[PDB]
RNA sequence: AUCGAGAGG
């Protein structure tokens, strides 16, 4: 249940494909040219401006009927602005060394390439995203 | 009452179709449906 | 159905509160969907409604007299001076929630006509009835409580399906089953029987 | 022909028509009258007396109240009047007609009856009002549309007839039709343009409307999905909510244009388990065609599953349009004015073009064209050009129209409308056609009284430049009217033709079935085909699958299909098998190997002399896509373990999968013969995507999930075999017959008269030709 | 055939307001539709009626029996 | 607002049809099938008065 | 012809109860209520006023046709808490919220003077 | 019409007969008729064989001599190029018959719906004539309130539709509302 | 004043009321409004009998308009529904009778109105059933124009009822609904070719609440508490009294679903 | 025309071909000439290929040109239902047509022939010829009521 | 019953 991946990106670039409430985002590990990141994010709910460095985390947990947060004596699984649940798609090996992992947090997709891990992000359909300002 | 009063048969080479000698003196849409479209027209 | 071609039956009767409502109260007495126009590809429809609003606050007739240059532009100006939507677009609110609608709905005026075909006039059904003499068969048509035909077309379709006895329970049993006396030697019914 | 093929019928109704989105698909409305007047007999049974003492005590006028009742003797008993009609006390054996009672089988039928997919058996639901109900996703095989249809409902006499209703003819069996191999009945309109708007990434749906909307969902589990956006705000996508709709366990994937697993585009679909991850669900998602959710859902699922899911579908995505709204006005017809210049220029430059090639007419400089006269290459160019023009005005239209435009998302969804409509509205219609040609001069000399004469001139010919929109010049509406009135002289005289074209196919191969030995005949026994179909296989089951071995060049067929043991990278890497090690060089396996690549490469030759256009995509059986994809869901797959799976059991499986499978159970070696011919294909299928190096590499396939694959690939194909006792015959002439009326309208014969010359044998054609190469 | 009592979309009677707009459009010379202002219907429900009315009535009466 | 010309017959409205004919005393030349003797023909239908 | 009366929206037949009370199979405190006689101005509300409330987990209205005027509420709650009590509470908040007004709409319309 | 020469080539017809027409229509002076136009000889009857010999124009306004600036909206009228006119329509609209002349804008629309239409408004209920009640047809339909067109087409007031209407001006919305 | 909802009223006439509904959910809103014009109960003609009629207009076409005809309701609480007495079909408390009588005495036509009609029925110091005339002239409203010669005499029974059962039963014809002016909320999407804002009116109500500001977020957290609500009387019973009427309607509703709770 | 032919490395590759078009057939003649493919000519009418080739290649042609007219208007039908009437067509070896002189003539039962057209002239003809009915045909127990071998129909269903 | 006319999808 412990917290995965965690790492610092600066948005290369943000796109508005004939979408107003969501652009997708295209950005790079910050100190790693290892891996990079473009998943589309609901600009509404957060703005993130271009060149924003945002850090990014992928968590297991902390399915069970959704409950309203209501009193929140449940601890809040985040300080950070924004979180998102999906389940990936598929994993694919995009080169010799290297890894490719693509997520589907309800029909908005994420894509994660990079050799940095060996193993992380199975293939369990349980994914929190939490990206801070 | 008034289409009926001013109505046309053409009893029986292509009579359905319209014709450029009709234009103003029959109506260009005004036809019955079914095996009558073009033989029946009003004036 | 409406001048420009545009025909269809009421599928429901809906109460003026169930309506969706515009800001300013008014009902649409009627609705109709917009995926008709599309293919029929009727402008003077949408066109009739916009010049009719026009002419409704003008108290002023309008002229849709054909090969009479009148621009969509102009009404729709006069309609902004008005100032209703200019392409007869209004905004709605769903009536069950209260809710506005995302999608601002076009209404307005609109010529409308009813037909002379009529639902109660149509509705028939038959069960047992009376029967013509030559043909034993069902009388036909609802002035004279008749039963519709089987089409050998539809003895087709039911061939295709396979069901042999409902096709015989249509044939013989809904209609002019009978029995008969025939002699073997003769291979014709020339038997006479006294059944009792 | 009238009395005896065809006669009156008691226990007969008809009624207009009207649509019901909450009526479930299977069910038809029956207007509460016409209940009360029909009356099903059903014997006294021990189980049903007290509800038919009670019945008959509600009595006639009222629902579920019964008409007459029958003794042992059979003498009539009149509900309506009788002294003793409250006395009634049922005697075991009497029989009781009753009134026609909710989920009770019918007949339901509009009066065209081009397929048997018209006349159908559908559950009753009583309803107040004077019209008969039925699904919006029923329309489309009785091809009614509301406007002033009339419908026909028979309704059974005996139990016999009513299992024959519920066992064959109702609806969620003709489901998927017979011929095109496709579903019948998809969501259309309303829900279709709903469903693309849900769908969009941009709509976000919020907690009361997911509540409700899952409430809507009649076979709603109660698990609430976890929202897509959660820290912001709690709201669930769209797509959530409809894959809350999607039945468990169904997997889809299609791919268009750039269908990247990014999908930037969100064109194609990727549907896992009841889940879409990824897609906007459009027509061809949703669809009647081949490959829709429907045929999957229909075929792995089952019927009933489908049948529900039109409806849950339908709800939800009806609840949620009517709180989102549509709508359509002149604003979405009205294009841009820079747009509309444009326009105007590209119906310049046309006219300029038109002018300089009449002129090169005119000087008799224009090039001589063999094989057609100087005129009819003129006619041709004039033509060519005017059609461009308005293509073209189209093209910068569409362009012109912006994402909000609702014409634009009835295309988009597909639920209606086409690019030519938008075209026509905001752009040139164009030039007019009369009898195959641009518009004569019935006046000597001038196609009009007004125009001068000898003018061939596109606005004398009939080009409409203007919109309909933009409003049509006297000359112009009257060219139009010409256009017009031959196509309702056409619909008239084809639909006649059609008829005559149907019935006479019905009456030649009504007698066409499937006997048990397989082989078609007539009723005179005479052989028609050996094996119905050359394959003896239902046409239902058959879905478009492509053949990899026909396809792509040697080197990747080696690639993908060869593992040479015997080689430091060709043979199969350890981590696809973990026998992999011991298995390298090993001879006795490597002739296995050999004997399945020879058996391959045969099969790509006799496949190629098969198809010169060398097309994979085919009707093939068994779908074996979806089939390896239920294996991967099924039993949890992982690429990085390496697979346990003898590769002698795998090419050992694949023959004892191709001798298991069995269309003619004769021993003869006749009919051995006759049955190795006709899985022959289906065999070559299995090889390629049961190849040994595909088998370990492309899918991570275990010794369980293989067993699995071959018994459901065996029941699969079994359930796909045709059955005896099936009119073949008829339901041919019947699948030719309606897309015949469907057609309608540089020298070729087509249509409806070519069909009729074809059926002929006509001697001389209209346009006979020889095409030598 | 005679002035209905209220609009269908409108719902508010309308049949008081005609004899005083025939009226108001004879003694003062003025546009129908400022006369339905002064009327007080503002609404193009309300206004329908009473502009597309037509008094067949009349006609109706003039038949002797 | 009854325009007229309707017959009453027996308590019945009734109204004619106007038919077209093709005009008498006109003389038109009307080709002939491939499958003809004679290659043109020149008719005449005359009406008398 | 076929079409029932009018009455029938709001007037209960015979052997009709106003709300027919039964446990949602397959999820944990909650139940469906049959409201018969009765159309989309009370459900809406009494909906929005469950909502409010934080032990209520769900609520939703439906009607099942257009037709026949009835609408169905389902309710899950925290365990401990009864959804009858739930409906209680926030209806009787719906009647105190819609005194309070019609006070002060009163008070307001004595100060209105036209 | 006719047109003849006078140096510009103009219609016979003038706006001083068109006062005395408008002054016989209001006493409704010496009687101006259309008698009186076609023993005027400013207006000709005209065969389908005679209209082969002669030339017509749609419009008055074609006869100005011909000598930029537009609205684009304007339908594409094509500049006449001609001359030798030898009569004008009186006006294009004439062509359609009385099913077809109730139909509003018939130009913007599609030819095949207006053939529609004009066979339903035979169908369209309406006040059949002013003598309903004492008259005894075997069968008849009346609208209970009847409301003339808010768009009308000037040859309506010679159809009396306006005096006599079969339709209703009912509030139409265009809309996707519970899918019935 | 009270905790809870606030009302603050713009403008007032007697056939007319402009307020501002506040601290408001919507749903209840729109219930009341459903209430304000469906469920309030409003006595009209259920029942026509007609002795002569030598107009031109038929009887049924006459029956609608009198069924449509405005009545006083103010006292429509003291009288009961005519299912609802012990009655053989009217009640003098649960029923209204009125009479009208016709003669086209003069030769120029004659034309009934409203104010001429007949009470018959015992009154009880009730409110009720006086026709509603709002007419400058005071006429009523015209039921019939009749020439000379023609007369008409008939009994109508009035009854009480509710405006869902039948149209005529209706206090109001329409109300006026606006939340979101600015679109704030943005609850819908603007359909524009150029600018939503010039395309799209402005209304008054816009002024009303605070200018928006590009700069500032959309609040996603944010949920419509101000509506701003006019309201139409057709004078039958006064709009106060109307408005009073819906919200006690409503908690009568209210309260039975909490009566049948009990009884289970 | 354009043609995919498989190129060296196996691909299917495309490059066009020069075809002919004749308005006329006499196909005997045309197949004989030099230069020109004789495996590859096509005809547009059936009948003079099954005269040129053989039945079953005009079976093939009535089959493809069917399709083609399926085709043109974007429809598309399974090849069981188009290749039964073809091979009921062809079953007899003439090409038997889908008309009177067609099935009709045919030495099916009689009652069969009947319903379709040339009714009482089918009759007389039985009636001299003395023939038969198998009464094996739907159309023979519909009209006679009994019921067909129609699936339902075609097996005895007999207790233990 | 016959004959005929008009209409509907
Ligand atoms: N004589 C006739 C005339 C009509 N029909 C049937 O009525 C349907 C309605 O379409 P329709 O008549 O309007 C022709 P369509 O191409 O479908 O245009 P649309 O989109 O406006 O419906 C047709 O599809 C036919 O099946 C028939 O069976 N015999
Ligand atoms: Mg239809
Ligand atoms: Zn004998
Ligand atoms: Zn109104
Ligand atoms: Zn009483």
């Amino acid at each position: 249940s412990n917290t995965l991946f965690d790492d610092i990106f600066q948005v290369s670039e943000v796109d508005p494909g004939r979408y107003n409430k969501v652009c997708r985002i295209e950005a790079a590990s910050t100190t790693q040219d290892q891996c990079k990141l473009t998943l589309d994010i609901n600009v509404e709910l957060f703005p993130v401006a271009a060149q924003d460095s945002l850090t990014v985390t992928i968590a297991s947990s902390l399915t069970r009927s959704w409950r309203p947060p209501q009193a929140g004596d449940r601890s809040l699984a985040d300080d950070y602005d924004y979180v998102m649940y999906g389940t990936a798609y598929k994993f694919e090996e995009v080169s010799k060394d290297l890894i490719a992992v693509y997520y589907s947090f309800g029909g908005l997709l994420m894509r994660l390439e990079g050799n940095y891990r060996n193993l992380n992000n199975l293939k369990q359909e349980n994914a929190y995203l939490l990206i801070r300002r | 009452t008034l289409s009926h009063l001013r109505r046309t048969n053409t009893p029986i080479a292509k009579p359905r179709q319209l014709h450029n000698t009709h234009w103003g003196l029959v109506c260009p849409a005004e036809t019955p449906e079914g095996q009558a479209c073009g033989l029946v027209k009003n004036l | 159905a409406s001048r420009h071609g545009q025909k269809g039956t009421i599928g429901i009767t809906y109460r003026r509160e169930d309506m969706p409502f515009t800001a300013e109260g008014i009902v649409p007495d009627l609705i109709i969907n917009p995926h008709a126009i599309p293919s029929r590809m009727t402008v003077a429809h949408l066109i009739e409604c916009l010049l009719s609003k026009v002419a409704a606050l003008s108290g002023n007739e309008g002229d849709a007299s054909p090969f009479t240059d009148i621009t969509v532009e102009g009404i729709s100006k006069l309609l902004r001076e008005h100032g209703y939507q200019s392409r007869g677009f209004e905004v709605m609110y769903n009536g069950h929630t209260g809710k506005k609608l995302m999608a601002q709905i076009f209404f307005g005026p609109t010529y409308y006509q009813r037909l002379r075909h009529m639902v109660d006039d149509k509705i028939h059904a038959r069960a047992r009835g009376p029967m013509q003499v030559l043909t034993r068969q069902p009388v036909e048509g609802r002035s004279r409580d008749g039963g519709l035909r089987f089409g050998e077309m539809e003895r087709d379709c039911m061939i295709a399906h396979g069901a042999a006895s409902f096709l015989k329970e249509r044939l013989m049993e809904a209609s002019d089953a009978f029995r008969v006396h025939i002699c073997g030697i003769c291979g014709l019914m020339t038997v006479i029987a006294k059944l009792n | 022909r009238g009395n005896l093929m065809g006669k009156r019928v008691d226990f007969s109704a008809r009624t207009v028509i009207s649509g019901d989105p909450n009526l479930e698909l299977d069910q038809v409305g029956v207007p509460k009258s016409i209940a009360k007047t029909l009356t099903y007999p059903e014997v006294v049974t021990p189980y049903n007396i007290d509800r038919l003492t009670q019945l008959v005590r509600n009595g006639p006028n009222e629902h579920p109240g019964a008409k007459y009742v029958i003794r042992d003797s059979g003498d009539r008993i009149d509900l309506r009047y009788s002294k003793r009609a409250g006395d009634i006390q049922l005697q075991y054996g009497w029989k009781v007609e009753r009134h026609i009672m909710d989920n009770d089988p019918v007949l339901f039928n509009r009066q065209p009856s081009l397929h048997k997919m018209s006349m159908m058996a559908h559950r009753v639901k009583v309803i107040p009002y004077s019209t008969f109900r039925l699904n919006l996703s029923v329309t489309s095989p009785y091809n009614a549309d509301f406007d002033g249809d009339e419908m026909n409902l028979h309704v059974p006499q005996s139990e016999e007839t009513r299992a024959e209703l519920s066992q064959l003819c109702a609806v969620p069996l003709q489901i998927v039709s017979p011929q095109s191999n496709k579903p019948c009945m998809g969501i259309v309109q309303d829900t279709l343009c709903g469903i693309r708007k849900l769908t969009l990434r941009d709509t976000f749906i919020e907690l009361d409307q997911v509540l409700n909307m899952l409430y809507w969902v009649p076979d709603w589990d109660g698990v609430i999905p976890t929202p897509a956006i959660i820290k912001p705000k709690p709201l669930w996508s769209g797509k959530q909510i409809l894959s809350v709709a999607i039945p468990n366990g169904i997997h889809l994937q299609r791919f268009d244009e750039g269908t990247t697993l990014l999908s930037p585009k969100d064109n194609g679909m990727l549907i896992i388990d009841g889940q879409i991850i990824f897609g906007v669900v459009e027509k061809k998602t949703v669809g009647s065609s081949n490959g829709g959710l429907i045929h999957v859902v229909t075929r792995e699922k089952g019927p009933q599953v489908c049948a529900k899911l039109f409806g849950n579908i339908q709800k939800v995505v009806n609840f949620w349009l009517l709180h989102n709204g549509f709508s359509t006005g002149i604003g979405d017809t009205i294009a841009d004015g820079p747009t509309m210049r444009e326009i105007t220029e590209t119906i310049a430059e046309a006219k300029k073009k038109v002018l300089d090639v009449t002129k090169e007419a005119q000087a008799n400089l224009l090039t001589a064209k063999h094989g057609m006269t100087l005129r009819e290459s003129f006619e041709d160019n004039v033509v060519r050009f005017l059609n461009e023009a308005r293509d073209k005005a189209g093209r910068l239209a569409e362009v012109n129209l912006k994402d909000l435009n609702n014409v634009k998302q009835m295309v988009m969804a597909g639920s209606k409308g086409s690019f030519i409509n938008i075209a026509q509205m905001s752009a040139c219609v164009g030039q007019q056609s009369v009898e195959g040609k641009r518009i004569a001069f019935g006046f000597v000399d001038r196609t009009l009284p007004h125009f001068s004469k000898d003018d061939y001139s596109p606005e004398s010919k009939g080009f409409v430049e203007n919109s309909y929109l933009r409003g049509l010049t006297p000359q112009e509406f009257f060219f139009h009217a010409m256009g017009g009135r031959e196509g309702l002289i056409d619909t008239a005289v084809k639909t006649a033709e059609t008829g005559y074209i149907q019935r006479r196919l019905v009456k030649a191969l009504e007698d066409i079935m499937v006997h048990y030995d397989n082989t078609t005949r007539n009723s005179l026994g005479n052989v028609i085909q050996f094996i119905y179909g050359e394959d003896g296989m239902d046409a239902a089951h058959i879905e478009k699958q492509s053949l990899d071995t026909i396809g792509g060049s040697d080197a990747a067929f080696e690639k993908r299909y060869r593992v040479d043991l015997l080689n430091t990278d060709h043979t199969l890497d350890p981590s696809l098998l973990e026998s992999g090690s011991e298995i390298l060089g090993d001879l006795k396996l490597q002739v296995l190997l050999d004997e399945e690549y020879k058996q391959l490469v045969k099969d790509r030759k006799f496949l190629r002399e098969v198809f010169v256009d060398g097309e994979a995509n085919w009707p093939l059986p068994v779908n074996i896509r979806r089939i390896i994809q239920n294996a991967q869901q099924t039993f949890h797959i992982d690429h990085t373990k390496p697979s346990d799976l003898t590769i002698k059991d795998i090419v050992l499986g694949v023959k004892d999968l191709q001798e298991n499978l069995l269309v003619l159970r004769g021993k003869n070696e006749i009919i051995q013969n006759a049955q190795r011919d006709a899985v022959t294909l289906f065999c070559c299928l299995l090889r390629s995507r049961l190849a040994t190096r595909r088998v370990l590499q492309e899918y991570r396939l275990t010794k369980q999930a293989f067993d699995w694959v071959l018994s459901n690939i065996e029941a699969q194909f079994l359930r796909s075999v045709v059955h005896p006792g099936e009119m073949v015959g008829v339901l041919a002439a019947q699948s030719i017959g309606e897309p015949a009326t469907q057609m309608t309208l540089k020298k070729v014969t087509s249509g409806v008269p070519r069909l009729k010359e074809i059926l002929n044998v006509a001697k001389n054609m209209k346009t006979p030709s020889l095409t030598v190469y | 055939m005679i002035v209905p009592v209220r609009c269908f979309s409108c719902g508010k009677v309308v049949g008081d307001k005609w004899e005083s707009y025939l009226n108001l459009l004879q003694e003062d010379e003025l546009d129908e539709g400022t006369a339905l202002s002064r009327l007080g219907l503002k609404r193009y429900c309300c206004r329908r009626m009473i502009l597309t009315h037509v008094d067949l009535i009349e006609k109706f009466l003039r038949y002797n029996p | 607002f009854d325009m007229g010309g309707y017959f009453i017959i027996n308590g019945s409205e009734k109204v004619l049809i106007a038919q077209e004919r093709s005009a008498g005393n006109i003389v038109q030349v009307f080709k002939k099938a491939a499958p003809s003797p004679i290659s043109h023909v020149a008719e005449i239908r005359s009406a008398l008065e | 012809m076929n079409a029932p009366d009018r009455f029938e929206l709001f007037l209960l037949g015979e052997g009709e109860s106003k709300l027919k009370i039964d446990p949602d199979t397959k999820a944990p405190n909650a139940v469906v209520i049959t409201f018969e006689k009765e159309d989309h101005t009370l459900g809406n509300l009494i909906r929005a006023e469950l909502l409010n409330d934080r032990k209520v987990l769900f609520a939703a209205y439906k009607v099942e046709h257009p037709f026949f005027a009835r609408f169905k509420l389902r309710i899950q709650t925290t365990e401990g808490y009864d959804p009858k009590d739930a409906l209680k509470n926030a209806c009787n908040s719906i009647i105190n919220k819609l005194g309070a007004l019609k006070t002060n709409f009163e008070t307001e319309w004595n100060l209105q003077t036209l | 019409f006719i047109v003849e020469d006078d140096g510009h080539k103009e219609l016979k017809v003038r706006k001083g007969h068109i006062a005395k027409l408008m002054a016989t229509e209001y006493q409704d002076v010496e009687e101006y008729t259309w008698s009186s136009l076609l023993n005027e000889g400013l207006v000709e009857y005209i065969d389908a064989e005679e209209e082969e010999s002669i030339l017509i124009a749609m419009q008055p306004e074609d006869l100005e001599p011909a000598e930029l600036d537009v609205d684009p909206a304007k339908r594409i009228r094509v500049s006449h190029h001609a001359t030798t006119f030898t009569h004008c329509e009186i006006h294009p609209s004439m062509i359609l018959g009385v099913a077809a002349s109730i139909i509003p804008f018939p130009d913007h629309n599609q030819s095949p719906r207006n053939t529609y239409q004009s066979a339903m408004g035979k169908q369209a209920m309406g006040v059949f004539l002013t003598n309903y009640n004492v008259r005894m047809d075997t069968m008849a339909n009346i609208l209970y309130y009847p409301q003339k067109p808010l768009g009308t087409t000037r040859a309506m007031e010679y159809l009396k539709f306006r005096e006599l209407p079969a339709g209703q001006n009912a509030i139409v919305a265009i809309a996707c509302y519970s899918g019935y | 004043s009270e905790e809870g909802p606030q009302v603050k009223i713009r403008e007032a006439s007697k056939d007319n009321v402009d307020f501002i509904l506040s601290n408001v959910d919507l749903a209840m809103a729109n219930s009341l409004r459903r209430v304000m014009i469906a469920e309030i109960p409003t006595l009209a003609i259920d029942s026509v009998e007609v002795e002569t009629n030598t107009t031109v207009l038929a009887d049924e076409f006459i029956a609608h308009r009198l069924g449509l005809i405005p009545l006083q309701s103010m006292d429509i609480e003291q009288l009961e529904y005519s299912r609802d007495c012990f009655c053989e079909d009217h009640c003098d408390k649960c029923s209204v009778v009125l009479t009208l009588q016709a003669f086209g005495e003069s030769e120029s036509t004659t034309n009934v109105y409203s104010k001429d009609l007949v009470i018959v029925s015992n009154l009880m110091g009730r409110n009720i059933g006086h026709p509603i005339i709002q007419d400058k002239e005071g006429n009523g409203v015209l039921i019939c124009k009749l020439r000379k010669g023609q007369e008409l005499k008939l009994t109508c029974v009035a009854k009480k009822g509710i405006a869902k059962e039948h149209a005529k039963w209706g206090p109001a014809a329409a109300i006026e609904f606006e939340y979101d002016p600015w679109n704030k909320l943005k609850h819908t999407d603007y359909w524009y070719e150029q600018d939503s804002a010039k395309e799209w009116p402005q209304s008054k109500n816009c002024e009303y609440e605070d200018p928006p500001n590009e700069g500032d977020p959309f609040d996603y957290k944010a949920q419509a508490d101000t509506f701003y609500m006019n309201v139409e009387s057709v004078g039958s019973i006064p709009v106060d009294q109307v408005v009073v009427r819906g919200i006690d309607t409503l908690q009568k509703k209210v309260a039975s679903i909490l009566l049948a709770l009990t009884q289970m | 025309y354009d043609r995919k032919v498989p190129s060296p490395t196996g691909e299917y590759v495309k490059e066009p071909e020069w075809v002919l078009e004749t308005d006329g057939v006499n196909l005997s003649e045309v197949m004989t000439v030099p230069g020109i493919d004789p495996t590859r000519i096509y005809t547009n009418s059936f009948i003079d290929i099954m005269e040129v080739l053989g039945i079953e290649a005009g079976r093939a042609a009535l089959y493809k040109e069917v399709y083609n007219v399926i085709a043109s208007d974007g429809s598309y039908v399974n090849y069981r239902h188009m290749a039964l009437l073809v091979d009921v067509m062809t079953t007899q070896g003439g090409l038997t047509s889908v008309t009177r002189h067609g099935f009709n003539r045919s030495n099916t039962g009689a009652l069969m022939r009947c319903s379709f057209e040339e009714t009482v002239e089918i009759l007389f003809e039985a009636g001299a010829s003395a023939e038969l009915d198998d009464c094996r045909g739907v159309s023979e127990n519909v009209i006679l009521g009994q019921m067909a071998p129609i699936g339902t129909g075609a097996f005895d269903v007999m207790i233990d």
